[PDB]
RNA sequence: AUGUCAGCGUGU
DNA sequence: GGAAGATCGAAAAAAGCACACGCTGACCCGCGTGGTGGTG
DNA sequence: CACCACCACGCGGGCGGTAGCGTGCTTTTTTCGATCTTCC
C-alpha cells in the first residue's frame, strides 16, 4: 500500500495482527448528519423545518372565509462567517424565509370558491447553523449540544418484583408513553383489579375508559373473555366443554360422557384424562345444576312476555336465579371461562367495582377526576375524552412511537395514525391481562432497544414546532380580523414567538452545553456523548442504582469505561467508534456477514433489538486467512450473555477489536493490561490535558491518533491539491492543481491560522505549519498544525525517561520526582490566555468615556496606556495595574478595568467592539486597518494570478499578430494596453481582453469595497452600552512542585520536588533519568499498561538512538534504508507492509531525520504487540532484553543493589495547577447580609469552617478555640476589631461578643407573628 | 470446576513465587525465600495482597453480573497477558457496579452522620460516680461455629458494676469498683471468667 | 440592620404556618377539620359565630 | 429591616432580584387596593374577592408556595419567601450558624516532606507570610523598624528581608490546625508546628496521612491559625498529632508506617544464604555499619556481633546485658535506632507492616510518648532511606 | 462589591 | 337493629436526600394605557 | 393644533388561552371514606 505525503514524512510501526476490514467513519458525523436532517429540503414532510410546516400549515381562520397556506421555505447565506461570528460576538446563524399563501374565499359561497391570492415570501427569524465541526457559535461562543438518551415513546409493560405491599406479589403495570400528550397507565391492584391512571392522577376502574368509548359490559365481556354455552337440556343441562379447558382443573363432579365415567368424582384432572378428552372429542356432558351458580352470565337476559330483567349482565349466579332463567324459556345461556390460574376473572372483578353504568356517567367520572371543581357537563366531557387520545393536535405517537407500539403487540404493520384509537388500547390492555395471566414476560425498560437517542435536529425541530404552533395561534387571531383585501401575509405573522423560542433552545437549555477545549480529545469527546439527563429525561438525585450499570446491549454503542466518575456515573456515555444512529434514533453497530463458516467483508449495522436473535462471535476469534474459524468452539454471544459455539453456528462477527470502546478510550495503549476502574480513570485524565508549547508525539500509541486530529476541526486539512506557492508562520497559500481547477478561477487556496487565540478553557489555541515551499499536497493533506497536534497526530503530552523506584520518600503515596532538566527544556510549559472585559456603558448623569487620564493617579501608572486609553499590546502588566482607563461621571469617578491581584503576563490582544453611531477611537482606527489591509493583501493576490493570466493571453496574441515580443518586452506591461494592431480579429480579440480585464477590477474593486464594508458595518449589543473593551493576557505557567501529573493508565500524581539534575540516578553511560515513581502503585491500582509502555518506549526510543547515532556519522543511505527497513519489518504476521524500495533516497533522508528522536510504535487497543514482540524490538537496539538496567545513585553513587525499570513513558499535564489551587486570607471584605467573610477564590475570601469542623473540634475539649473561630473570626465585627487592635498591640486576647449572624436570624423569626427575645435574668 | 481450578492457579503461583529462589550456599544449594519485587511488596504488607497478586499472574477468576449472578466462564486471562474484548466488558460490570455504589454512599453516609451528631450532640460526662449498682452483662459473642469477639476486647477499659467471684469459690476476683485495664483482663482471662 | 417596619392590614388574615402546618394549631385549638376551616378561611362558606 | 434584604447595585442600571420586596410590594398593593375598596363602601362581592387575594399575598410572603401554587418569579420559578430563607440546607440555621468562613485561613494542595518530623508541616512561604499579616505589623511596630500600619504594609508588600526574618521569628511555637474537606472523625484535623518551605504546596508528613484519609493525588486541604493564647494552648495540649495517636473509635493506634517505610524495612531485616561477609564477627553494631556502608558485606549476611540490650527492672531503672547475638547486618545496624529499654527480639526478624506495629505498640507501651515519638520518626527516616537504597 | 439557576470538573 | 367506635386501606401531603473547592454562561418585570412633548 | 413619537407608570399578576401544564424516590403523618362489628 502507498502512504499520503504527510505520513511518508513519519510513518508509524503498527503491531496489528488483524486486517482492517472497515475503515473508522467519521467522529463528529452523528453531530452533522441530524443537523442535515433539521435544515435539508425534504420533498415527504417527515424530519425537519419541512415536516414541522407541513405539521402546522394550512391554518384556517376562525369563519370559513380565509386562510393561510404553506408552500416552500428557504434558508438564506449567513451573514458572516464563522470566524467572524467568533471574533465579534453575534451569533452565527443564517434567516429563514417562508413561501406563504392567502387566499380569501367567496363570502356569499363558502362551499370552496375562492375570490383573491396572494402569494409572498416572509422572514420568520433566524435558525442558527452548525459549523463543519459539529458546533454552534452562539453569542460568540462555542457550544455543543450533546445528545440525550430517552425512552423511546411506546408501549411498555413493566412491574415491581414484590418491592411493596410486603406480600411479594408482583403488580403488573403497563404504560403507554407518548411523543407528545398524555400517559396513560393500566396497573394491576394487590386485589386483582385493573386499574387506569391518567399524568399520574387519581386511580380509576379500568372499565371507565372502555365505557368512555361507547361499549356496553355485553361487548367488553365479548372482547375479554371466552363464553362457555350452557345449553338447557331436559335434566342433563349440558355444557358446550372444550377439552382444553379442562387443563389444570379439580374435578368437584364426576365427569361421565358417552356412557362412560372418563373422571370419578373426587380426583384431578390429570394430563392423561385429558388426553383421553382430546382423543374422544366429545362436546356435550351432563352438568349438575349446582356447578353453574358459581359462574358469571357473559350478556344480560331479559323474559320478553313480562318485559323485566330476570338476570343482568356480569353478576353471580345463584339456583333461585337458575330456576328462573329456566322456567322463563331462556333455554341457552352464555358464561364466562375462567380459570384461577389460567384465565383469572379480573375485568368482572373491576366491573363489579366500577361505580359507573354508561357511557355518560363513565365521561362524567373521568372529567370530575380531570378538573376538579368545575361542573361535569356532558359537551365538556365529551371534548376532553374526543382530545386526550383521539386529536392529532394534543396526541402525537410518533413514527418510532408508532413502530415500536406496533411491534411490541406483535403487529405486521409498522405504520399508522399518530393518534390512539379504541384498538390500541383494547390491545394494550389485553396483552397487560395475558402477562398477568402468565402468557408474555416484561420488558427491560434499560434495554438499549428501548432508549433512543435525540440529536441537536429532533429537539431544534420540536422547540421550533412549538414556536410554530405559538405563531399559528396568534396568526389565527389575525386571521379572522376583517379587511383582508388590503393585507399581506409579511405583516399578518409574528416571528417574536419562533426567535424566542430558538434562541432560549440554543442558549439556556440543560443540553446546549459550553464546549470544553482543552484538547482536541476533549471537544471530540464532548461532541460524541449520550446524557440521559436533559428535559424529559432522569435526574442526577433520583437516578438509582440499576440505570447506571452496563447493560450487555452496551456492546459495540456505549463505551463501559469511559464515564465520568461522581454523581452523574452511567448516566453520560461516549459513542463507541463505530456506533451509529438508526433512522428511528436506535443505536446500532457494525457487524460483518458469516456465511457457510467463512466470514465475508460485506458489513450489516445491526440494532440492539435484532442482534439478540442472531449468534454473533467475537473480534479476537483466529481465522485462517480464508474466512473459516481455525477452532471449532468459538466463543460468541446469543442474548446478552456469552457462551462456546460451533463454528458453524455464527451469524456475525466483531468488525474489529474497537468496536467496544470509545475514542477516548481507545487512545489508551496497552488497554487489555489494565483495570477496569484505572482505565475510567485515565480516559478521563486524558482529555484534561493542557497543550503544550511543543508538542510531542507518542512514542507509544494506537494509530487512532490521526483519524482524532484528522477528524477534529483543530488542524488546517486541505482542500484540494497542488503545490505549496507560500509558507507563513500565519497563513499559506496553496497553488491548485489543473485537475482540480474550477473554471474562471485564479486557482489558489488561502488559509489563514489562528494563531494564539484563547479557548474556552483559557487555555491557548495555536496553529503551525508543517510544510515547505515548493512541497506537493493532496487532498485531505494536513497544511498547519494545531494545538496538542504534531503531524497529524494527537500529541497531549511527552514521552519522558521514567525509572520505577522509591526515592527517599519523595514518592510515598502518589507524588512524582522531577528532575531539573524537565523544568530546564520547557518540556511542560504552557501558555494560558485570560480575557478582561471593560464596558463603557452609558448612566443617568452621562456618558462615560474610555480616555488616557484619570483623577488622583500618577504619570508611572498611566505610562502603559497611550494617547486612546487602552494598554499598549506587548506591555507586562501584573495585578493592580490600570488596562482601560475608564471614568464614569459622579466630576468623575473612576471605574477603569484593572488585573485582577495575583494575575499577570502580557497584554497579545485588544479588541473593541463599537455600537454604530458612536465614533470610533484610534486604536479601533488601528484594528480595522489592519483587518482591511488582510483582506486586500489576499484580492491583490487573487487579481495578480489572474491579470498575469491575462497578460500572458493578450502577449501571446500580440506576438501572433504583430510578433513584437521584443518590443513589448521592452515596453512596460500596462503600456501593452495602449498598444494596438492592424485591423483585423487581433485587434477584436485585444479590445475583448481588454474589456475584459477592466471587468474583473471592477469586480474585484467591488468585492474589496465589500469586504471593507463588512469590517466597518459595526456591532450591534445590548441596551445601555456604547462600547466594549476586550483585552487578553498571555501567561507562562511552567510547572513545579503541587501541579497534578498523569499517564493514561490512570496513574496520577502531583509533583513532590523538582531534584537537581546531577541528585537524579544515572545508568553507565552517564544519562540521568527524568521521572521517578513509586513501584508501589503498580500492584495495587492494577494498570500493567504502564510497564508494557515503559518498555515498548525505551525500545523505540533505543531504535531512535540507532538511527541519530547512524546520522550523525554521515553514513550512505544504502546503511538507513537498511536498518530502517530491518525495523519496520520486525513483528509476527503484522498487517502493516512498508517498502522502503521505493521511498527514494531523499524522502528516506527526511524519514531519517524525522525518526532520529524514536521510531512511534502503534499499538492497537486490542491487538498490540505481545511481550515477544517487545523483547526482539528491545534486541534490534542495544539494550537488555529484560526491560531492566542497572542504575547508580545521583548523590552518593553506590550501584543500586537491585536493576531498576527504567524505560520511556507519555507523560500528562492535567489542568489542575497549584497556582490556581493556592489561596490565603487574614483580613478583607465580608458579605453585607451575614456579615461574614467572602468565599472564593477570584474574590478574596476565606475557607469554609463546615458544621462538620465543628463537630471534630466538640469532639476534642476544643473549646476557646471554636468560640473564637465562630465569633470573633467571622461575625462579631466589634470582636474582629478589637482582635485586630490586640494582636497589632501585641495581646492574644478576645471579646466573643455576639455573632451578627444569629442577631439577623432572630430579626428573620422577628418578621414573623413569632416573638424571640433573650431574657437577661 | 472453574472455582476450584482458579485456586488451584493461585495456589500454584504463590507456590511457584514465593520460595523458587534457589541459592548456592558455601557448599551445594539450597531454597531461600525468594526476593522478587512482586512478593517482596505483597508479602511485606507494604502494598497489595493476595487477591491482587493472583489477578496479576494467575487468572481473574469468577466474575458476577450487575443482578449479582455467576458468569459461567471466568476471566481466563492475567492482566500481564491479554485481555480480549469480551472478557474486559464482562469486567467492567463490576467495575461500574462498585464504582456507583461508591459514588452513591457518600450521601447516605453524610446524612446518617448528621443525624447521630444531631441526636447526641448535649451528652457530656459532668459527674464522677452515680453510685449505681445496675450495669449490663457482658459475654464472649458465639454464633454457631465462631467466637466473633473475645470477652476481653468486649470488657477492657471498664468498670465493674459488682465484685466479681471467682469461678465456684465465691471469692472476689475483682473489687466492686474496680476499672478492667490490661492486667485486670488477663486475671479475668486466666480464671476463665465468661460473664 | 435592626430597625424593623409595620404595615397595619386592613383585613384581618390567618397566619399560615399555625394554619397549614400538620396539625393544624387553629384546627386543633377550635376542633374543625382543616377543609372546614381553609373553605371559611379563603371566602367559600360561611360560619356561624 | 432593609439591610437585611439588601437591594445590590447591579452597575449598569439596574438592580437585584430583591425577592423579599418583590412579596412586600405585592402585599402592599393589595392592602392599598383593599382600603381602597372599603373606604369606597363597595358591595361585599368584590371587596371579598379583594379580601380572599390579600390573605393569598400574605401566605405567599409568610411561606411561599404552602398552599397552593408558587408566586412565579421573574425566571419563570418559585420565589423565597421570609420561611424559606431559615429552614433548609440553604437557611440561616446551616449555612450561617452552625457553620461560616473564617479569617486566618487558607487552602492548597498537599505534597509529601519526608524530612520533616511528627509534630511538623511544611508552609509555604507566601501563604504563611499572609496568613500571619497583623502578627507581622505587630512584630515590626514592636522593634520599630516601622513607624505606622501603612509602614509595616508598605514593607510587606515590598518583600522586605527583615519581613522574612520577623516571619520566622512568630511562627517558631505557633501551630497551626490543617484540616481536610471531608472531616469524618476528630483527626481530621489536627495541630502542627509551621516549617517556611520555598514553593507553593504544603508539605504533610507521611506518617500523619493515615488519620487524615489523604494522598498526595491532588487533594487540597485549609490551614487556620489560632490567634489566642488559649488556641495556641488547645492547639498544643489537644490537637497536636503527637497528642493524637490511640484512635478514639477503638483504641487501635493510628501512626502506622504504610508503603515505602515497610518495603524498605522488610529489605534491611532479610537474610541471604551466601552474602559477602557472612559468617564474620563484629565488635558492634557500629562495625556493621561501616562495614556495609564500605562494600565489605552485603545487608543480608548472616554475622554475629556483640550487642548490649536494657532492661527494665522493678525499680523503673535500666540494667545492661552484654552478649553475642546471631543476626544479619541489616538487623544489626537497624538496632541503632532502637530505644534502650527495648528488648532485641523485635528486631531480630524479618520486619513487615505487622511486626513494625507491634515493635511500636511495644516501645509505646514500654518506654511512654517522647521515646516512641522519636522512635517513630527515626524509623520512617531508615526505612526510606533503604528503600532508596535498596 | 450580590444573589440565583444550569452545566462541567476535582478530592474524598 | 341501627348509630357509633374500631379498623383499615388508599390517597394525599410533607420532609429529606455529605462536605469543600474551581470554572463557565445567563439573568435580574410588563405592557399596554395615558400623559407628555416636539412638529409642520 | 391635530398628529405622530416617546416615556412615565401603575397596578397587576399564572400564563396564555378560545387549555392545560405533571409522567425514573423513600419514609412518615394525616385523613377520610368504606367496612364491620358490636353493642347498648
Ligand atoms: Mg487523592
Amino acid at each position: 500500500m502507498v502512504y499520503s505525503y504527510t505520513e511518508k514524512k513519519r510513518i508509524r510501526k503498527d503491531f496489528g495482527k488483524r486486517p482492517q476490514v472497515l475503515d473508522v467513519p467519521y467522529l463528529l458525523s452523528i453531530q452533522l448528519d441530524s443537523f442535515q436532517k433539521f435544515i435539508e429540503q425534504d420533498p415527504e414532510g417527515q424530519y425537519g423545518l419541512e415536516a414541522a410546516f407541513r405539521s402546522v400549515f394550512p391554518i384556517q381562520s376562525y369563519s370559513g372565509n380565509s386562510e393561510l397556506q404553506y408552500v416552500s421555505y428557504r434558508l438564506g447565506e449567513p451573514v458572516f462567517d464563522v470566524q467572524e461570528c467568533q471574533i465579534r460576538g453575534v451569533t452565527y446563524s443564517a434567516p429563514l424565509r417562508v413561501k406563504l399563501r392567502l387566499v380569501i374565499y367567496e363570502r356569499e359561497a363558502p362551499e370552496g370558491t375562492v375570490k383573491d391570492i396572494k402569494e409572498q415570501e416572509v422572514y420568520m427569524g433566524e435558525i442558527p447553523l452548525m459549523t463543519d465541526n459539529g458546533t454552534f457559535v452562539i453569542n460568540g461562543t462555542e457550544r455543543v449540544i450533546v445528545s440525550q438518551l430517552h425512552r423511546s415513546p411506546g408501549v411498555f409493560f413493566d412491574s415491581d418484583k414484590g418491592k411493596t405491599h410486603s406480600s411479594g406479589k408482583v403488580l403488573y403495570n403497563a404504560r403507554i408513553i407518548p411523543y407528545r400528550g398524555s400517559w396513560l397507565d393500566f396497573e394491576f391492584d394487590p386485589k386483582d383489579n385493573l386499574f387506569v391512571r391518567i399524568d399520574r392522577r387519581r386511580k380509576l376502574p379500568a372499565t371507565i375508559i372502555l365505557r368512555a368509548l361507547n361499549y356496553t359490559t355485553e361487548q367488553i365481556l365479548d372482547l375479554f373473555f371466552e363464553k362457555v354455552i350452557f345449553e338447557i337440556r331436559d335434566n342433563k343441562l349440558q355444557m358446550e366443554l372444550v377439552p382444553e379447558r379442562l387443563r389444570g382443573e379439580t374435578a368437584s363432579f364426576d365427569i361421565e360422557a358417552n356412557g362412560k365415567v372418563y373422571v370419578e368424582k373426587g380426583r384431578r384432572i390429570t394430563a392423561r384424562h385429558i388426553r383421553q378428552l382430546e382423543k374422544d372429542d366429545v362436546k356435550l356432558i351432563e352438568v349438575p345444576v349446582e356447578y353453574i351458580a358459581g359462574k358469571v352470565v357473559a350478556k344480560d337476559y331479559i323474559d320478553e312476555s313480562t318485559g323485566e330483567l330476570i338476570c343482568a349482565a356480569n353478576m353471580e349466579l345463584s339456583l333461585d336465579l337458575l330456576a328462573k332463567l329456566s322456567q322463563s324459556g331462556h333455554k341457552r345461556i352464555e358464561t364466562l371461562f375462567t380459570n384461577d390460574l389460567d384465565h383469572g376473572p379480573y375485568i368482572s372483578e373491576t366491573l363489579r367495582v366500577d361505580p359507573t353504568n354508561d357511557r355518560l356517567s363513565a365521561l362524567v367520572e373521568i372529567y370530575r377526576m380531570m378538573r376538579p371543581g368545575e361542573p361535569p357537563t356532558r359537551e365538556a366531557a365529551e371534548s376532553l375524552f374526543e382530545n386526550l387520545f383521539f386529536s392529532e393536535d394534543r396526541y402525537d405517537l410518533s413514527a418510532v412511537g408508532r413502530m415500536k407500539f406496533n411491534r411490541s403487540l406483535l403487529r405486521e404493520e409498522i405504520e399508522g395514525s399518530g393518534i390512539l384509537s379504541k384498538d390500541d388500547i383494547i390491545d394494550v390492555m389485553k396483552k397487560l391481562i395475558d402477562i398477568r395471566n402468565g402468557k408474555g414476560e416484561v420488558d427491560d425498560i434499560d434495554h438499549l432497544g428501548n432508549r433512543r437517542i435525540r440529536s441537536v435536529g429532533e429537539m431544534a425541530e420540536n422547540q421550533f414546532r412549538v414556536g410554530l404552533v405559538r405563531v399559528e395561534r396568534a396568526v389565527k387571531e389575525r386571521l379572522s380580523l376583517g379587511d383582508l383585501d388590503t393585507l399581506m401575509p409579511q405583516d399578518m405573522i409574528n416571528a417574536k414567538p419562533i426567535s424566542a423560542a430558538v434562541k432560549e433552545f440554543f442558549g439556556s437549555s440543560q443540553l446546549s452545553q459550553f464546549m470544553d477545549q482543552n484538547n482536541p480529545l476533549s471537544e471530540i469527546t464532548h461532541k460524541r456523548r449520550i446524557s440521559a439527563l436533559g428535559p424529559g429525561g432522569l435526574t442526577r438525585e433520583r437516578a438509582g442504582f440499576e440505570v447506571r450499570d452496563v447493560h450487555p446491549t452496551h456492546y459495540g454503542r456505549v463505551c463501559p469505561i469511559e464515564t465520568p466518575e461522581g454523581p452523574n456515573i452511567g448516566l453520560i456515555n461516549s459513542l463507541s467508534v463505530y456506533a451509529q444512529t438508526n433512522e428511528y434514533g436506535f443505536l446500532e453497530t457494525p457487524y460483518r456477514k458469516v456465511t457457510d463458516g467463512v466470514v465475508t467483508d460485506e458489513i450489516h449495522y445491526l440494532s440492539a433489538i435484532e442482534e439478540g436473535n442472531y449468534v454473533i462471535a467475537q473480534a479476537n476469534s483466529n481465522l485462517d486467512e480464508e474466512g473459516h474459524f481455525v477452532e471449532d468452539l468459538v466463543t460468541c454471544r446469543s442474548k446478552g450473555e456469552s457462551s462456546l459455539f460451533s463454528r458453524d453456528q455464527v451469524d456475525y462477527m466483531d468488525v474489529s477489536t474497537q468496536q467496544v470502546v470509545s475514542v477516548g478510550a481507545s487512545l489508551i495503549p496497552f488497554l487489555e493490561h489494565d483495570d477496569a476502574n484505572r482505565a475510567l480513570m485515565g480516559a478521563n485524565m486524558q482529555r484534561q490535558a493542557v497543550p503544550t508549547l511543543r508538542a510531542d508525539k507518542p512514542l507509544v500509541g494506537t494509530g487512532m491518533e490521526r483519524a482524532v486530529a484528522v477528524d477534529s476541526g483543530v488542524t488546517a486539512v486541505a482542500k484540494r491539491g497542488g503545490v505549496v506557492q507560500y509558507v507563513d508562520a500565519s497563513r499559506i497559500v496553496i497553488k491548485v492543481n489543473e485537475d482540480e481547477m474550477y473554471p474562471g478561477e485564479a486557482g489558489i487556496d488561502i488559509y489563514n491560522l489562528t494563531k494564539y487565540t484563547r479557548s474556552n478553557q483559557n487555555t491557548c489555541i495555536n496553529q503551525m505549519p508543517c510544510v515547505s515551499l515548493g512541497e506537493p499536497v493532496e487532498r485531505g493533506d494536513v497544511l498547519a498544525d494545531g494545538p496538542s497536534t504534531d503531524l497529524g497526530e494527537l500529541a497531549l503530552g511527552q514521552n519522558m525517561r521514567v525509572a520505577f523506584m522509591p526515592w527517599n520518600g519523595y514518592n510515598f503515596e502518589d507524588s512524582i520526582l522531577v528532575s531539573e532538566r524537565v523544568v530546564q527544556e520547557d518540556r511542560f510549559t504552557t501558555i494560558h490566555i485570560q480575557e478582561l472585559a471593560c464596558v463603557s456603558r452609558d448612566t443617568k448623569l452621562g456618558p462615560e468615556e474610555i480616555t488616557a487620564d484619570i483623577p488622583n493617579v500618577g504619570e508611572a501608572a498611566l505610562s502603559k496606556l497611550d494617547e486612546s486609553g487602552i494598554v499598549y499590546i506587548g506591555a507586562e502588566v501584573t495585578g493592580g495595574d490600570i488596562l482601560v482607563g475608564k471614568v464614569t461621571p459622579k466630576d468623575v469617578k473612576d471605574s477603569s478595568l484593572r488585573v485582577p491581584n495575583g494575575v499577570s503576563g502580557t497584554v497579545i490582544d485588544v479588541q473593541v467592539f463599537t455600537r454604530d453611531g458612536v465614533e470610533k477611537d484610534k486604536r479601533a482606527l488601528e484594528i480595522e486597518e489592519m483587518q482591511l489591509k488582510q483582506a486586500k493583501k489576499d484580492l491583490s493576490e487573487e487579481l495578480q494570478i489572474l491579470e498575469a493570466g491575462l497578460f500572458s493571453r493578450i502577449r501571446a496574441v500580440l506576438v501572433a499578430g504583430g510578433v513584437e515580443a521584443e518590443k513589448l518586452d521592452k515596453l512596460p506591461r500596462d503600456r501593452w494596453l495602449e498598444l494596438g494592431l492592424t485591423d483585423e480579429e487581433k485587434q477584436n480579440q485585444l479590445e475583448q481582453l481588454a474589456e475584459q480585464y477592466d471587468e474583473l477590477k471592477h469586480e474585484f474593486e467591488k468585492k474589496l469595497e465589500a469586504k471593507r464594508r463588512k469590517i466597518t458595518q459595526g456591532d450591534d449589543l445590548a441596551p445601555g452600552v456604547l462600547k466594549i473593551v476586550k483585552v487578553y493576557l498571555a501567561v507562562k505557567r511552567r510547572i513545579q512542585p503541587g501541579d497534578k501529573m498523569a499517564g493514561r493508565h490512570g496513574n496520577k500524581g502531583v509533583i513532590s520536588k523538582i531534584n537537581p539534575i546531577e541528585d537524579m540516578p544515572y545508568d553507565e553511560n552517564g544519562t540521568p533519568v527524568d521521572i521517578v515513581l513509586n513501584p508501589l502503585g503498580v500492584p495495587s491500582r492494577m494498570n500493567i499498561g504502564q510497564i508494557l509502555e515503559t518498555h515498548l518506549g525505551m525500545a523505540a526510543k533505543g531504535i531512535g538512538d540507532k538511527i541519530n547515532a547512524m546520522l550523525k556519522q554521515q553514513q550512505e543511505v544504502a546503511k538507513l534504508r537498511e536498518f530502517i527497513q530491518r525495523a519496520y519489518d520486525l513483528g509476527a504476521d503484522v498487517r502493516q507492509k512498508v517498502d522502503l524500495s521505493t521511498f527514494s533516497d531523499e524522502e528516506v533522508m527526511r524519514l531519517a531525520e524525522n525518526l532520529r528522536k524514536g521510531m512511534p510504535i502503534a499499538t492497537p487497543v486490542f491487538d498490540g504487540a505481545k511481550e515477544a514482540e517487545i523483547k526482539e524490538l528491545l534486541k534490534l537496539g542495544d539494550l537488555p532484553t529484560s526491560g531492566q538496567i542497572r542504575l547508580y545513585d545521583g548523590r552518593t553513587g553506590e550501584q543500586f543493589e537491585r536493576p531498576v525499570t527504567v524505560g520511556y513513558m507519555y507523560m500528562l499535564k492535567l489542568n489542575h495547577l497549584v497556582d490556581d489551587k493556592m489561596h490565603a486570607r487574614s483580613t478583607g471584605s465580608y458579605s453585607l447580609v451575614t456579615q461574614q467573610p467572602l468565599g472564593g477564590k477570584a474574590q478574596f475570601g476565606g475557607q469554609r469552617f463546615g458544621e462538620m469542623e465543628v463537630w471534630a473540634l466538640e469532639a476534642y475539649g476544643a473549646a476557646y478555640t471554636l468560640q473564637e473561630m465562630l465569633t470573633v473570626k467571622s461575625d462579631d465585627v466589634n470582636g474582629r476589631t478589637k482582635m485586630y487592635k490586640n494582636i497589632v498591640d501585641g495581646n492574644h486576647q478576645m471579646e466573643p461578643g455576639m455573632p451578627e449572624s444569629f442577631n439577623v436570624l432572630l430579626k428573620e423569626i422577628r418578621s414573623l407573628g413569632i416573638n424571640i427575645e433573650l431574657e437577661d435574668e | 470446576i472453574w472455582a476450584a481450578a482458579n485456586d488451584r492457579v493461585s495456589k500454584a503461583m504463590m507456590d511457584n513465587l514465593q520460595t523458587e529462589t534457589v541459592i548456592n550456599r558455601d557448599g551445594q544449594e539450597e531454597k531461600q525465600v525468594s526476593f522478587n519485587s512482586i512478593y517482596m511488596m505483597a508479602d511485606s504488607g507494604a502494598r497489595g495482597s493476595a487477591a491482587q497478586i493472583r489477578q496479576l499472574a494467575g487468572m481473574r477468576g469468577l466474575m458476577a453480573k450487575p443482578d449479582g449472578s455467576i458468569i459461567e466462564t471466568p476471566i481466563t486471562a492475567n492482566f500481564r497477558e491479554g485481555l480480549n474484548v469480551l472478557q474486559y466488558f464482562i469486567s467492567t460490570h463490576g467495575a461500574r457496579k462498585g464504582l456507583a455504589d461508591t459514588a452513591l454512599k457518600t450521601a447516605n453516609s453524610g446524612y446518617l452522620t448528621r443525624r447521630l451528631v444531631d441526636v447526641a450532640q448535649d451528652l457530656v460526662v459532668t459527674e464522677d460516680d452515680c453510685g449505681t449498682h445496675e450495669g449490663i452483662m457482658m459475654t464472649p459473642v458465639i454464633e454457631g461455629g465462631d467466637v466473633k469477639e473475645p470477652l476481653r476486647d468486649r470488657v477492657l477499659g471498664r468498670v465493674t458494676a459488682e465484685d466479681v467471684l471467682k469461678p465456684g469459690t465465691a471469692d472476689i476476683l475483682v473489687p466492686r469498683n474496680t476499672l478492667l485495664h490490661e492486667q485486670w483482663c488477663d486475671l479475668l482471662e486466666e480464671n476463665s471468667v465468661d460473664a | 440592620r435592626e430597625r424593623m417596619g409595620h404595615i397595619e392590614l386592613a383585613s384581618p388574615t390567618a397566619h399560615i404556618w399555625f394554619l397549614k402546618s400538620l396539625p393544624s394549631r387553629i384546627g386543633l385549638l377550635l376542633d374543625m377539620p382543616l377543609r372546614d376551616i381553609e373553605r371559611v378561611l379563603y371566602f367559600e362558606s360561611y360560619v356561624v359565630i | 429591616p432593609p439591610d437585611l434584604r439588601p437591594l445590590v447595585p447591579l452597575d449598569g442600571g439596574r438592580f437585584a432580584t430583591s425577592d423579599l420586596n418583590d412579596l412586600y410590594r405585592r402585599v402592599i398593593n393589595r392592602n392599598n387596593r383593599l382600603k381602597r375598596l372599603l373606604d369606597l363602601a363597595a358591595p361585599d362581592i368584590i371587596v371579598r374577592n379583594e379580601k380572599r387575594m390579600l390573605q393569598e399575598a400574605v401566605d405567599a410572603l409568610l411561606d411561599n408556595g404552602r398552599r397552593g401554587r408558587a408566586i412565579t418569579g421573574s425566571n419563570k420559578r418559585p420565589l423565597k419567601s421570609l420561611a424559606d430563607m431559615i429552614k433548609g440546607k440553604q437557611g440561616r440555621f446551616r449555612q450561617n450558624l452552625l457553620g461560616k468562613r473564617v479569617d486566618y485561613s487558607g487552602r492548597s494542595v498537599i505534597t509529601v516532606g519526608p524530612y520533616l518530623r511528627l509534630h511538623q508541616c511544611g508552609l509555604p512561604k507566601k501563604m504563611a507570610l499572609e496568613l500571619f499579616k497583623p502578627f507581622i505589623y505587630g512584630k515590626l511596630e514592636l522593634r520599630g523598624l516601622a513607624t505606622t500600619i501603612k509602614a509595616a504594609k508598605k514593607m510587606v508588600e515590598r518583600e522586605e528581608a527583615v519581613v522574612w526574618d520577623i516571619l520566622d521569628e512568630v511562627i517558631r511555637e505557633h501551630p497551626v490546625l490543617l484540616n481536610r474537606a471531608p472531616t469524618l472523625h476528630r483527626l481530621g484535623i489536627q495541630a502542627f508546628e509551621p516549617v517556611l518551605i520555598e514553593g507553593k504546596a504544603i508539605q504533610l508528613h507521611p506518617l500523619v496521612c493515615a488519620a487524615y484519609n489523604a494522598d498526595f493525588d491532588g487533594d487540597q486541604m485549609a490551614v487556620h491559625v489560632p490567634l489566642t493564647l488559649e488556641a495556641q494552648l488547645e492547639a498544643r495540649a489537644l490537637m497536636m498529632s503527637t497528642n493524637n495517636i490511640l484512635s478514639p473509635a477503638n483504641g487501635e493506634p493510628i501512626i502506622v508506617p504504610s508503603q515505602d517505610v515497610v518495603l524498605g524495612l522488610y529489605y534491611m531485616t532479610r537474610d541471604c544464604v551466601n552474602a559477602k561477609g557472612e559468617g564474620m564477627v563484629l565488635t558492634g553494631p557500629k562495625e556493621a555499619e561501616r562495614l556495609y556502608r564500605s562494600g565489605l558485606a552485603s545487608l543480608h549476611a548472616r554475622v554475629k556481633v556483640r550487642i548490649t540490650e536494657y532492661e527494665k527492672d522493678a525499680n523503673g531503672e535500666l540494667v545492661a546485658k552484654t552478649s553475642l547475638k546471631d543476626t544479619t547486618v541489616g538487623r544489626a545496624i537497624l538496632w541503632m535506632i532502637v530505644p534502650k529499654g527495648l528488648p532485641y527480639s523485635i528486631v531480630n526478624q524479618a520486619l513487615g507492616k505487622k511486626a513494625i506495629s507491634k515493635m511500636l505498640n511495644t516501645c509505646y507501651r514500654i518506654l511512654g510518648l517522647k521515646p516512641t515519638v522519636i522512635f517513630a520518626d527515626q524509623i520512617m527516616y531508615t526505612g526510606f532511606a533503604y528503600a532508596a537504597r535498596s
